[PDB]
């Protein structure tokens, strides 16, 4: 990170495949779209 | 003082071979220099320099005592915020001020909401006893406010507590009136504040309390008064009506110090966009000056690609702060009576809120009177003529004595341009008792806080907005927004769009002549000043004359030493060829192409090779094209390209659409599509002009004619001369033009016959007497001739006159160095 | 297409709850008896009024009186409360005023009596709304009975607010003074402060709020409606915060007339129609016998601007109005009136004489 | 040279010289070009008094000699105006009379005009001379009417307010009318009645 | 005939008949003035808003104080669905014709 | 049979679109126009001149050329536009978008409008006029009636 | 019909608040249903108010020419 930055991934909270924020969970859509929904109280 | 000043100014005392650079905060600037630059090693708060660290240079963005102190406990974990320095709040989830060692009571489970700034905990920490009973003036968002002010007791010289003296007598301090009847032997004591609070050096001012509910004493009006007499006093002294900034601070110190790097600063406060250390490399830097993660060593791009955007949704300034503060004359006159510094920060220090604004517009209702309220009088010019020492001012930490000894009768590394100040002193009082800044305030308070935090902030971008459809902007090299942006055939460099063809930049000449024409209108009638004429195509006349004595002068318009002659009285000074030629020479000695000219002074044919025209522009051993044969050669290179096109098109290499999106300046860049010759048929057109349509038009015709199953190229003679007879070769109207093409006054029989170069000469020399020069060196009467043309046409080749005879080449009547030297002859050499 | 309401909020917030408005005592239904004191019940009656694709109800209680009908002995002096009782059907447009050129014979609906103001309230909105007191003489046309020349509930429903629309008296009729101690005074200036103090006491009835009133006036009559913007009042009860002046100004050249113009003035009138001019008491009472038809054919002939041009306007008295409106404009600031002042090109000194040169031909 | 120059006198004073020299007459220039005597800067206050003295003095004495020998009719007119030129101070000579005789073509005066200047200035010693010739700039013969073709024919001067055409010596040469008729008129009418 | 009066080429329809929108360089007029519109096209003036600004012309020759009929077009270009001159307004058709009876007086609905 | 907008003018039994689907077959059309002039170039039977000489105004005639544009003559932005996709498309797809409306079961406006890729989901009244941002929670907006009872 | 709906806010925000351009005297926020109405001040490098026309523009200098010569002019003609 000094330098303004094995396994490294640099994700952005909005090569490059989308994600979603940890807590809410992907859908089906594999890579394009809409995704990740807030997983329910289930 | 803290860890630092003490090492530093035993260092510079003693003067050991190093002065440990440290920043405002009294904290170790985390990559400290040796005495010259040599090595700068990058050290810890402690002073500790790291072992993997003694590179000659500047270390690459050494790690920040954060994390420095992190990785220690490798061999709780503070959490260093992005920037490197510790965040607010470590995690038991205490949290700490912004040296490592966590803030007294905070020790929680849970993360606190929100926990105190710098100034908060001193506060509280003063009420705990321990510190001098007088609050330091937050800011409201917790920092320390950057001028102090405490008061002191005139008797003995101890400050005057206000934690026990507010609480108990708040009513004291209502006015300047009651607090006098009140504690009679106080005298103000306000002085500017760094971040961390800590008293500045020589900066106090000690006013006086003689002759001028809230809560804190840091709401209360005196206090607020107490600090508008004091930046203004400071307006004098340092030339902005403000305490020196976190940059200022650090420069006058580096200056003082004069350690390897002196920050870089300009009169905004703002750190410098670029700070270049002296000995070793440079880098951008950001406002709180951290170095940019990498920059060892504007904005057309952003709005070239949201323009695109707009079109790719397919079919189906401020926000009104222009119509409100510049349309309407609330803003101009604002500016009118010195710099947007100045009274950008004279509304700081006036209204430090946008909550107090309002309730100083509420309370005056008399533009005259509101200079008078808000410094408790006349202040401000009672400060521009000095009448203050004496009145106000009195001994604190600034020696008045010095700075007068420099005067008749600077602070903080200030240069002080004492009549500079004054007038803007006076500047900011005119401007506070105008009506129309009643207005300004009423407006600046609605805008919205989140366009503009404060007042200050309102007014740039108002000052910004001062002028202020489809249409995507070109782009160059690391943006820089293209000169000349064009649309829909509109073409604009920015008050020059002109239709059609690709328009010129204002050359320097024609910069220099708008401006001078422009401070003409100030002058008296009568009076005259330099105003420097421009040739057509926009560089400087050879001769600048002002008044009976002409100089002239070089490429931009810089007098030649020498030949400053009066005026009328023939001048022959360096022909355009030659300036180019000591112009080019210049240029290219001093980064360790030369144009060589005819003795003459014209611009030789050949120049390198290669040929250009008369006038030097570069031209597509090697001969060189007659007055015809190039205008031949335009019409070839015409038709080549028009063939090109056909071909290209025959090809199927390009989108039906883009040679449209041309004509309306869009060509797209290969930047954004590096897929792909597809930029070079695309500059034919995008200069949406007579040629390209032309061009458009030829192309069009040839392919829809030869696809399934013209041009006027000009009649030449053997020598590359015009033919007398120009004929359009098809249902031709057999037009005759002149020596140089120039057309001179029907599918008529008999095509006419038209003279030859010197028989339409000789036979204007007969008619009108308007002779041909012999020597062309000022030629008395009697060295002009009228050419004699012998039968078929050419020039003879003896020409005569009443002063002598002398050989011509018969293509032109233009001498030959020297029987007679005949066609073939002449050709030969 | 459609008015999109929504609340302005300081910040986001989860459960957002409004309460809705109560109608004051006497809305709702729809025959609004609003019940105004020391009088009794005024029942308009209510209209719905579309301006996009969408209605707004509004009640509208045209004819609402303000002063005694100005007949007879009531001519060239100040009003007074009208003193009604009981129940007031004010459900219909009144007569308006006599203006200068009204064609002959008189027209339906125009009379001395036409001190009455129009209120247009919309049906139910916020507790204290503001109020626009718009003083308008309807001319000759304008009006079928049904309707009110200027309807306003257009400018109450899109604004949420009350329009009060009074008309007052002018020409002879409202201004026929004579410099004098017995007959000078602007008798349409004191009767449409009249109708400021109505609006004053009696508009809590109505939704509206005493202290938000706004002074508009419109072409001509905003010089008139423009000198309460320099007569002082006692100073303690303000009868309007904001004015809307469209088309006139207390600076205009006409904007008072000079007492030795205004003692001629009526001689000639007096003259005119037949009455003797040797002393005001002996001219004005025999003014008062004439019919108005007869009296206001006589002023349109003297108001016509190729002959004499005697305009009528604010005299100085001293009691009311004391000094000359560019000299009591003057002074220093005592209240801060807001003020929406503009004009109209089509405007003109002969646009406004149009009815007076129809009648002269 | 002499020491003495302008100051607070001088500025209510050189008003009175160059539009006086009466009292209404002075307050009518006063108001039409905001001539504000009291204001102490000769770099405004002279700027806008050339105007008035240029109207009063130069410029319509120069239409009203031209309509009155159009209408009274004693021969052809032929009214030029030659828009203000910031290039050439130093030469005590303006711009129609240094292109009416060819200062551009100077030995001097050489490399001091662009070329777009020496064209100019042939154009009107064209016109010039033709005039002299034949009394008509756009003929140079008194007995050949062919139109001219060196630059855009110059229209005789009709005093008639529907068009009273004249020459702007700029450099396309264009024909213009009405000169200046609000300020000329203000001199012409307004200040001539005030006179009596 | 010389009363009023570059690159250009004028578009034609059948037997000569000179078109109306002529476009060129981005602009495009129908020449009469009042028709350059830079991009885009523009609209052939209407017989209505012809005769509006016929009559509004005419206007400028009336005495100050007296009007005339000046038909009041739509955006874009048809009459009014009702006309007005004096207090009595009478519905017109496309072309601007008075329909037979519904000519009720001003200010009643219609 | 046909169908027209309730002004009268010609809208290419016939039942035909509702409120947004007609603003959708406009989009769906503008595409289809932009992926001809790509298979027109592709074939090439059109030199770049045309399209420049059309830009500029100037098209010829057949007339005049017996041997063999529409959406270029008129110089409006939505040629504009069109050329873009079509010259965009061409270098794109040659080696190797357009927002249409989101629309109901009933071709009315869908309450929540999104741009589908890197979506700034603004929201339409019931004839897709806006009404008053990468967000996260793409907004929820009333429909038809909602906000007209809340207005109410 | 939507021109007098713009100006039918302008003169409502005015009855309101004092301020054409915000109809609550409590609340800032600029207005969208037309161009700010700029207020009006008297110097003469800018005197701004509302043109009630289509596009409802704001300009400058109502009548400077023709007002200068009442107010200015004949005014001192009148003593
Ligand atoms: C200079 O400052 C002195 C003292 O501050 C001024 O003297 C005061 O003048 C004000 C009004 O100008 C009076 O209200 C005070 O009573 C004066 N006080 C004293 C102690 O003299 C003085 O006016 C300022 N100006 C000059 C030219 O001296
Ligand atoms: C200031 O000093 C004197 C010294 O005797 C002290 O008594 C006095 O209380 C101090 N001032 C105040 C207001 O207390
Ligand atoms: C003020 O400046 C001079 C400059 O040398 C210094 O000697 C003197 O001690 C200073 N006076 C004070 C009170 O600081
Ligand atoms: C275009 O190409 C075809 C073959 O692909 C050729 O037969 C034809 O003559 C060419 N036309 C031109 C004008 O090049
Ligand atoms: C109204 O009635 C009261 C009695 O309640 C009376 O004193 C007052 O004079 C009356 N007003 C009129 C106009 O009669
Ligand atoms: C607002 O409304 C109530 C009646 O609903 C009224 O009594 C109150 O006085 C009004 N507000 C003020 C400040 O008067
Ligand atoms: C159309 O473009 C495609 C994609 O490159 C290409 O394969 C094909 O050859 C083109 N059509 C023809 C007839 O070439």
């Amino acid at each position: 990170t000094a330098r303004g930055f094995v396994n490294i991934t640099w994700k952005l909270q909005l090569r490059t495949q989308f994600g979603c924020l940890e807590g809410f969970g992907r859908v089906v859509a594999a890579s394009d779209a809409l995704g990740c929904v807030k997983c329910p109280e289930g | 003082l803290r860890p630092c000043e003490l090492q530093r100014e035993r260092a510079f005392l003693k003067r050991e071979d190093y002065v440990p650079q440290c920043a405002e905060d009294g904290s170790f600037q985390t990559v400290q220099c040796g005495k010259d630059g040599a090595s700068c090693w990058c050290v810890d708060a402690d002073g500790r320099e790291v072992p993997g660290s003694r590179q000659p240079g500047r270390p690459a963005a050494c790690l920040s005592f954060c994390q420095l102190q992190k990785q220690q406990i490798l061999l709780y974990l503070p959490q260093c915020q992005d920037s490197g320095d510790y965040s607010p709040v470590q995690c038991q989830c205490w949290c700490v001020d912004a040296e490592g060692m966590e803030v007294y009571g905070t020790r929680q489970q849970g993360r606190p909401a929100r926990c105190p700034r710098s100034c908060e905990i001193r506060n509280r920490r003063l009420l705990h006893g321990v510190g001098d009973r007088s609050p330091p003036q937050c800011s409201p968002d917790g920092a320390f406010r950057p001028v102090q002010c405490k008061f002191v007791n005139t008797t003995d010289m101890m400050i005057f507590d206000l934690v026990h003296s507010y609480s108990r007598f708040p009513d004291a301090f209502v006015t300047f009136s009651s607090f006098r009847s009140r504690f009679p032997e106080v005298s103000g004591y306000c002085y500017c504040a760094d971040s961390q609070g800590r008293e500045l050096a020589e900066t106090g001012l000690e006013l006086l309390l003689d002759e001028i509910l809230a809560s804190t004493f840091a709401e209360t009006t005196l206090y607020r008064i107490l600090q508008r007499r004091f930046l203004a006093v400071q307006l004098v002294i340092s030339g902005r009506f403000r305490c020196p900034t976190k940059c200022e601070v650090e420069r006058f110190a580096a200056t003082s110090f004069r350690h390897p790097y002196v920050p870089s600063c300009h009169p905004d406060g703002e750190y410098q966009a670029a700070q270049c250390q002296q000995g070793g490399p440079c880098w951008c830097v950001d406002s709180r000056g951290q170095e940019i993660p990498g920059t060892r060593q504007q904005s057309c791009p952003s709005e070239r690609r949201r323009a695109f955007s707009r079109l790719r949704f397919g079919p189906s300034c401020p926000p009104s702060i222009k119509e409100l503060f510049l349309d309407s004359g609330i803003f101009q006159p604002m500016l009118q009576g010195v710099a947007p510094e100045s009274l950008k920060e004279a509304i700081r220090g006036l209204f430090p809120s946008r909550e107090l604004a309002r309730l100083a517009l509420q309370f005056t209702t008399n533009a005259k009177r509101l200079q008078q309220n808000l410094f408790g009088g006349r202040f401000l010019v009672k400060v521009g003529q000095f009448n203050l020492s004496g009145a106000l001012g009195t001994r604190g930490t600034f020696n008045f004595s010095h700075f007068f000894q420099q005067l008749g009768l600077g602070s903080f590394g200030f240069e002080v341009n004492l009549q500079e100040n004054q007038n803007a002193l006076q500047f900011l009082s005119s401007f506070l008792e105008l009506p129309e800044f009643l207005l300004f305030l009423q407006h600046a308070i609605s805008v919205p806080e989140d366009i503009a935090r404060d007042l200050g902030d309102v007014m740039e971008m108002v000052f910004s907005s001062q002028g202020c459809s489809l249409f995507v902007p070109a782009c160059t090299a690391e943006g820089s927004y293209e000169e000349v942006q064009c649309f829909a055939g509109d073409c604009w460099c920015a008050g020059s769009r002109v239709r059609g063809g690709r328009p010129r930049c204002p050359t320097e000449c024609e910069k220099q002549r708008a401006r001078m024409q422009s401070l003409l209108g100030s002058q008296p009638a009568g009076s005259s000043l330099f105003v420097p004429a421009c040739t057509s195509k926009g560089n400087f006349l050879p001769v600048q004359c002002f008044n009976s004595e002409c100089y002239c002068v070089d490429t931009e318009g810089q007098p030649i030493p020498g030949t400053r002659s009066a005026l009328g009285e023939p001048k022959k000074c360096p022909s355009p060829c030659q300036l180019q030629a000591e112009r080019a020479f210049l240029g290219t000695v001093r980064t360790l192409y030369i144009p060589q000219c005819s003795a003459s002074g014209q611009w030789s044919p050949v120049q390198c090779c290669w040929c250009v025209d008369e006038a030097g522009q570069k031209l597509e051993v090697p001969a060189c094209p007659g007055s015809c044969e190039e205008v031949k050669l335009r019409v070839l290179q015409f038709i080549r390209e028009a063939e090109e096109i056909v071909t290209y098109s025959n090809s199927s290499r390009f989108p039906l659409g883009e040679s449209f999106l041309a004509a309306k300046g869009i060509r797209l860049t290969d930047e954004e599509l590096a897929f792909p010759s597809r930029e070079t048929f695309l500059e034919k057109f995008l200069s949406g002009s007579d040629y390209a349509i032309r061009l458009a038009a030829q192309s069009t015709f040839d392919f829809y004619q030869r696809r399934l199953v013209s041009a006027y190229l000009p009649q030449c003679d053997a020598f590359g001369g015009w033919e007398p007879v120009q004929c359009h070769a098809a249902t031709g109207h057999c037009w005759c033009v002149d020596g140089k093409g120039e057309y001179v006054p029907a599918r008529s029989r008999q095509i006419p016959q038209c003279p030859t170069s010197c028989e339409r000469l000789r036979a204007s020399g007969l008619l009108s007497s308007w002779k041909q020069a012999g020597v062309q060196a000022e030629p008395s009467p009697k060295d002009l001739f009228i050419p004699t043309c012998l039968e078929t046409g050419e020039f003879a080749r003896l020409q005569a006159s009443e002063a002598g005879t002398w050989c011509v080449d018969p293509a032109s009547g233009e001498g030959v160095p020297p029987q007679c030297p005949s066609l073939c002859e002449v050709l030969q050499s | 297409q459609a008015q999109n309401c929504r609340l302005l909020l300081h910040e986001e917030a989860t459960y957002i709850y409004r309460k809705p408005n109560i109608p004051l005592p006497g809305f709702g239904t729809s025959s609004p008896s609003v019940p105004i004191a020391t009088h009794g019940q005024l029942l308009g009656r209510s209209q719905a009024i579309q301006v996009g694709t969408s209605w707004k109800p509004v009640d509208q209680f045209l004819g609402v009186p303000y002063a005694a009908p100005p007949l007879g002995e009531k001519r060239f002096r100040a009003p007074e409360h009208l003193n009604w009782t009981g129940s007031w059907e004010a459900t219909k447009p009144r007569a308006r005023c006599w203006q200068p050129g009204i064609r002959t014979p008189t027209p339906p609906g125009v009379s001395e009596d036409c001190l009455y103001l129009n209120v247009f309230v919309p049906q139910n909105m916020a507790p204290n709304a503001s109020v626009l007191v718009f003083f308008h003489n309807a001319a000759e046309g304008k009006g079928s009975g049904d309707r009110p020349a200027v309807d306003g509930s257009f400018l109450a429903a899109v604004g949420n607010l009350i329009v009060v629309t009074a008309s007052y008296r002018t020409g002879i009729f409202g201004f026929l003074s004579s410099g004098s101690s017995e007959l000078s005074g602007n008798w349409g200036l004191l009767d449409q402060v009249v109708a400021l103090t109505w609006v004053q006491t009696h508009i809590q009835a109505f939704g509206g709020d005493p202290r938000r009133v706004t002074l508009a006036a419109d072409r001509g009559g905003a010089d008139i409606a423009s000198i309460h913007l320099v007569t002082t009042r006692a100073a303690n009860s303000r009868l309007f915060r904001r004015a809307v002046l469209m088309g006139g100004s207390a600076l205009s050249p006409a904007a008072v007339i000079r007492p030795e113009r205004a003692r001629q003035q009526a001689a000639a009138l007096a003259k005119e129609v037949g009455c003797p001019s040797s002393s005001v008491q002996e001219m004005v009472s025999c003014l008062r016998q004439e019919p108005a038809r007869i009296l206001n054919d006589a002023q349109t002939k003297l108001l016509a601007v190729s002959g004499p041009f005697h305009y009528w306007g604010p005299v100085v008295d001293g009691q009311y109005l004391r000094e000359t409106p560019a000299r009591v404009l003057q002074r220093a600031p005592r209240v801060k009136v807001d003020l929406l002042i503009g004009s109209s090109q089509d405007d003109g000194l002969i646009n406004r004489a149009k009815a007076v040169k129809q009648f002269e031909e | 040279s002499q020491g003495r120059t302008s100051s607070k006198t001088a500025f209510s004073q050189a008003l009175q010289n160059s539009l006086g020299g009466d009292a209404g007459v002075q307050a009518a220039a006063t108001w039409y070009y905001s001539l504000e005597h009291d204001s102490d800067d000769x770099a405004s206050f002279s700027r806008a008094l050339e105007q008035a003295t240029r109207d009063y003095f130069i410029i319509c004495p120069v239409i009203d000699m031209a309509s009155h020998w159009a209408r009274t009719v004693r021969g052809n007119v032929f009214m030029y105006h030659a828009p203000e030129s910031y290039s050439h101070s130093s030469l005590e000579l303006l711009t129609d009379v240094l292109y009416a005789f060819g200062l551009p073509f100077y030995p001097a005066y050489e490399g001091q005009f662009t070329l777009e200047e020496k064209s100019l200035s042939l154009k009107i010693m064209q016109y010039f001379s033709n005039f002299i010739r034949s009394g008509n700039p756009n003929y140079p013969h008194e007995f050949s009417r062919r139109a001219p073709e060196f630059a855009a024919p110059w229209p005789d001067f009709v005093p008639r307010d529907g068009a009273e055409s004249y020459k702007e010596l700029s450099v396309l040469l264009p024909n213009r009318q009405g000169l200046k008729k609000a300020d000329c008129s203000f001199w012409s009418k307004y200040i001539q009645s005030l006179k009596a | 005939s010389s009363q009023g009066c570059s690159l250009f080429v004028p578009a034609c329809t059948a037997e000569g008949s000179y078109e109306e929108v002529q476009c060129f360089a981005g602009d495009c007029w129908c020449e009469l003035a009042g028709s350059r519109v830079r991009g885009g096209r523009p609209r052939c003036p209407t017989e209505c808003e012809k005769q509006r600004a016929r009559m509004q012309s005419l206007l400028g020759s009336q005495p100050a104080g007296s009007s005339l009929f000046v038909p009041a077009c739509t955006s874009k270009g048809n009459f009014l669905p009702v006309q007005c001159f004096n207090s009595e307004c009478y519905c017109v058709d496309t072309e601007g014709q008075p329909i037979p009876g519904t000519r009720s007086a001003l200010g009643e609905p219609k």
